[PDB]
């Protein structure tokens, strides 16, 4: 409500909250069928088409303290399969445990599992995509008094491989 | 976009001497060439390095409570010795820049300044029937620099009815404090001409946003500061005019 | 299968050749309407002629798609669908009419009084169209002062670019039966070439 | 050797409408614009007037401008400066003379009078 | 035209290319019986491309123009000088036109004014343009114009 | 009036004013016929000749506070053409647009495009010839608080392809 | 590329115009009123797309 | 006409020690010979390295309301050791200069300090019918330097009767500020004779006007610096006499 079309619906604040196994984030790779990947350039190119192909990579940049170290963990679990709610469960899937304390930029490429040569861009049915998932393997540690809740941000993109077909449009007034 | 991951820390200290300019750089490394082309000659006048030497801007205060910040190319160069005068001596003008934005802060200071170098930026002025409205001093900032806020650009939008979140499709860097202190942009020269007229004409524009908040350890400096250095790169005009002495 | 290395990405190209900047633009998108008569009556109005500065700015759909870069070229086609019809409720007649488009080149006189020499133009090009056939059409290829338009220029001195401008009249003289008429005018841009993407203009023109 | 003649300077008091004139010696109206400089008591001069005889643009100060005229004869070849409503700032020693130009800047002139002060104060 | 030393001799021919020089002894003096003074004065004289706007009140734009050549001449010094090649539309000057469209080339336009700003001593110049013809060359040779023009 | 005959008829003051397109400098090239060009060394000897041939050149010396920059445009408008007097119109012109910032001196060579082989050096008329402008390209930038007026000095000279003849003579008592 | 046949806009293409550049000239008393034609014709470079067709009743 | 653009700010020290003298260059290049003519030996008794060190002159203050200095060769150097010496004890002596005007201000300080050096400067006494007028001492400061004014020479004049714009005839360099800190000036050996009297005969005149005005940053130093470095340049002399002992 308050955060979306101001210039804080980027930031995402680790906060100094408990080991709730509820994700730190869950996104829903259905671009179209997910209000939130349809703003990103990619999401724009896929608002002129009807069908994609290829796979798309997230990456994470943290925004800590230097000092500042943890564990998160970035998991995806693949299509039609139901997001991920314990951390355990997304720990079995397909899962990155990234080091904030080691690498700043972290990478996930998420794969072209599709039962059609070509998936939608269109809210008919949810067929639930993938599910870019992250939760916190350990917690934050941070040294001495420094700021407790900083922030990340999120960037995705498509691969040489992503491809789109069948010139559609919507424009209005 | 910028996903890089040099050292971290500082390893070693490497000084661009050019000319009368001194900078020491953090290190040199991790340095992106706008859209992969570097600024060449006309395919005139070349004043080389006399024209071709570092001058550096004001260093402007970064805060919890700053919007941002950007800037005007050539127009911020406009007072600085001899780029200054060439530009104010010719009526063709084409140069392009290495903006080399540094920013130092300690290993208990945290966020993330984007630099975001837009071609032909104007801003903020939904008024498509007519662009350039605000008046070529509400425009021209110079080397004090105009803000962002939440003339008057808005932030989120980029200071221009897009995205900020989008913006990453300009030639960029991100400077974020746990990794980087240094940032590189070296932009060749654009525009629709193939020299032009510098004074009226802006060809670039570097635009400083902050990505993430700052937050200082307990109690420390309560701001830190950002530092714009730019030098003209293959500099070329056409032709002196009654060295009008002012 | 699922795989999360940090690669570059994980294989090469699958074909992408619709998406390409010649198939993304290669469809002809209305600009325009403008409508003409040939009124017995004087209305000072209409006046036979109707006069439209060619720009892409009118319409939505062409323009957003022109925004996502800051530069290009492009030769212009132009396409000319133009429908009749009697205006008053009458069993009135008229004989087939014969329409003149006029494109005249960027920086020139643009024609008033339907009247005037300047609907001569020993140079300006014309398009005589007889009604009832195959709609019309003419190619002005890049007619920029520049080495490409500036879909958003910054600085000073909006007359963005000026493609130029077309005036369209009825050519028969005065018939008693009032005959009013639109002519569409469509834009494919062909053989374009862009430069410098931006990020996409998200609200309202 | 062109001669410009600054003639019509006198004591005006706080709304005066005084007059300037100066002829053109040596050369013809319309090949040199026309104008005037003020030297403001221990001031640098500033700019007032000017204007080209050849097809009359009319050009003045920020300060200056409405209140003051600038016309131009080629007949008789002088410039009349109608200093209409004088107030007390325009109390200043004026100078005519010719540029190119076609208006106000400290350069961009050649051949300059030789000295006139119109005094705008109301005294007794 | 307005002279006729120079124009019979152009007569003879009936078509010339010819690269024009321009030479501009400028004098001065006081008009009003006085003492008044003067500084030197700088007079500016500017030669205008055929086909170009031509200047009305010695102020308009026109003065300035960022394309038309000028001449700033100090007085008291030796008269100046430019060469305006030949500036002709067609592939020679056309001394006698038959036909239809006097206006007979155009080879432009000069205006002359003071720079310097209004003198008590109001000074009068005379501008006397002197041409040179040079690399000329002609074509079909008429009788001399025999009457007066 | 008083800067004349005084040390400062050389210091050209960049002052603290707006973007008003009237050159903040324009030169007549028009030997005799301008006062300004006869008092050079290269106008002396031009004093002793009636005919001048090829080449002159202007260079401009910012006498600006290091630090401080800007862009002015030099312009040259050739014979006959009126003096530009708004910034596009000499733009459009021959022109070389100086940078404060870079290059402290700029030269700008104005060629021999006469119509003779031999111009003058009398005002019988005002064969207006060149006419070397300066305008404000941008304008000035200054870093914190340095005057913000500053100057600048002009020295024309004579090319190796100029040339006089007919020894002519003008001493008085 | 392909320019239309439809009158959707005047896209006035073209202008063959015909003038009198000098005047006609007659012998004796010959009529002073003569015709003339013109022909119009496709070049080997000239082609055509998109089959539609209007018949009526 | 010293149209020249080294750098701008500093590259590196190139120190010029001769002898017991040492001078700490600003750099050394931009060095301008007069007439391109360095100076030789006559074609005596040779003093060398001994007579040919660095004497260093009175350092005047530039400030806003400076209208310039002007000094006198060999006389300036007759109070400086050896050459001093070889100037009062002998009756013929040529020898060059090497004038090595240093100038330091901050990035802060703006104006063109202008070295010209003029063979035979007589200065100001229209009286034709009579030169040299104003006494020796009146003539000769020596090494503290005599002050050009708006015993008195008038600036614009350059202390002559010969406006200073034209001043650029005689060998010279342009100390701008925002260029070189350093002149440099090499005069040969300029006289009627072979070889002269030192004592009487004045071969050279360093003259530094103020071409811009000093305009120092809001608040700063209220004056700057000027130092006049001079080096005989291959001295010989004819004959000793009596080394008449003082």
């Amino acid at each position: 409500a308050t955060k979306k079309n101001t210039m804080e619906m980027y930031r995402v604040r680790l906060s100094d909250k408990p080991h709730t196994d509820d994700p730190i984030l869950c996104l829903s790779l259905s671009p179209a069928s997910d209000p939130r990947l349809s703003h990103t350039m990619l999401g724009e190119i896929l608002n002129y088409y009807t069908h994609w192909a290829g796979s798309l990579k997230f990456t994470f940049l943290f925004c800590g303290s230097m000092m500042a170290t943890g564990k998160l963990l970035v998991s995806y679990a693949p299509p039609g399969a139901d997001p991920p709610k314990k951390r355990k469960e997304a720990m079995l899937g397909t899962h990155v445990i990234w080091d904030i304390g080691l690498q700043s930029s972290c990478t996930m490429v998420v794969p072209w599992i599709s039962n059609t040569t070509y998936r939608q861009t269109i809210d008919d049915s949810f067929t639930e995509g993938g599910y870019i998932s992250v939760f916190y393997q350990t917690r934050i540690v941070v040294p001495l008094s420094t700021p407790r809740e900083m922030d990340i941000l999120g960037f995705v993109s498509a691969c040489n491989d992503f491809s789109v077909r069948l010139l559609r449009d919507t424009t209005h007034i | 976009s910028p996903n890089i991951e040099a050292c971290g820390y500082s390893d070693r200290v490497l000084q661009l001497t050019l000319g009368n300019s001194t900078i020491t750089t953090q290190e040199a490394a991790n340095s992106v060439v706008a859209y992969g082309r570097w600024p060449e000659y006309l395919r005139p006048t070349e004043p080389d390095v006399a024209a071709c030497r570092f001058y550096t801007l004001d260093t402007v205060s970064w805060t919890k409570e700053s919007r941002g910040w950007w800037w005007k190319l050539p127009d911020a160069l406009r007072d600085m010795g001899l780029f200054g005068q060439n530009m104010y001596y010719h009526y063709l003008g084409r140069s392009g820049y290495t903006v080399h934005v540094q920013c130092n802060a300690s290993k208990f200071h945290q966020g993330a300044l984007g630099v975001f170098a837009v071609p032909e930026m104007c801003l903020a002025g939904d008024s498509n029937t007519t662009t350039m409205h605000t008046s070529y001093q509400n425009a021209n900032p110079g080397e004090k620099g105009g803000t962002f806020t939440g003339f008057c650009p808005v932030d989120y939008l980029l200071g221009n009815g897009t995205l900020l979140g989008n913006a990453f499709v300009f030639p960029h860097q991100i400077i974020n404090l746990r990794t980087n202190n240094c940032a590189t942009l070296v932009l060749p020269y654009v525009n629709s001409l193939s020299i032009d007229s510098m004074v009226k004409h802006n060809n670039w524009g570097i635009a400083i946003l902050p990505l993430a908040p700052l937050n200082f350890a307990s109690e420390s400096s309560p701001e830190i500061p950002i530092t714009l250095t730019i030098a003209p790169m293959c500099c070329e005009f056409n032709g002196l005019r009654n060295i009008t002495l002012p | 299968p699922s795989d999360t290395v940090q690669t570059r990405h994980v294989v090469q190209h699958r074909s992408r050749s619709e998406s390409s900047i010649e198939s993304f633009f290669a469809r002809g998108a209305c600009v325009t309407i403008m409508t003409v008569d040939n009124p017995a009556s004087t209305t000072n109005k209409d006046k036979l002629f109707a006069v439209w500065k060619i720009t892409y700015k009118d319409t939505v759909q062409l323009r957003r798609k022109l925004e996502f870069f800051t530069y290009s070229r492009f030769d212009m086609e132009l396409t000319f669908v133009v429908t009749a019809n009697f205006t008053e409720t009458n069993n009135g007649h008229a004989l087939n009419q014969v329409y003149q488009i006029m494109y005249v080149p960027p920086g020139a006189p643009v024609p008033e009084k339907w009247d005037d020499y300047t609907w001569q133009t020993s140079s300006n090009p014309s398009i005589f169209y007889t009604y009832g056939t195959a709609p019309a059409r003419i190619s002005v290829p890049y007619v920029g002062i520049s080495n490409a338009y500036s879909h958003f220029y910054d600085g000073f001195s909006a007359s963005l670019n000026d493609f130029g401008i077309l005036a369209v009249r009825v050519v028969n003289d005065h018939n008693p039966t009032k005959v009013t008429s639109k002519i569409r005018v469509y834009l494919k841009p062909k053989h374009i070439r862009v430069w410098c993407p931006r990020p996409p203009r998200a609200v309202a023109y | 050797q062109v001669q410009l003649q600054e003639s019509g300077g006198g004591l005006v008091q706080p709304g005066g409408s005084l007059t300037l004139s100066c002829a053109a010696s040596g050369y013809a109206v319309s090949r040199y614009s026309m104008g005037w400089f003020r030297q403001a008591p221990g001031k640098e001069n500033e700019g007032v007037a000017a204007i080209d005889s050849s097809g009359v643009g009319t050009t003045y100060a920020d300060s200056v401008k409405g209140r003051f005229t600038i016309s131009r004869d080629n007949a008789k070849d002088t410039v009349y400066l109608r200093m209409n409503s004088l107030k007390p700032e325009d109390t200043a020693i004026y100078y005519c003379a010719s540029g190119f130009g076609l208006s106000l800047s400290r350069y961009t002139y050649a051949y300059w009078g030789q000295g006139t002060q119109v005094t705008v104060s109301s005294h007794h």
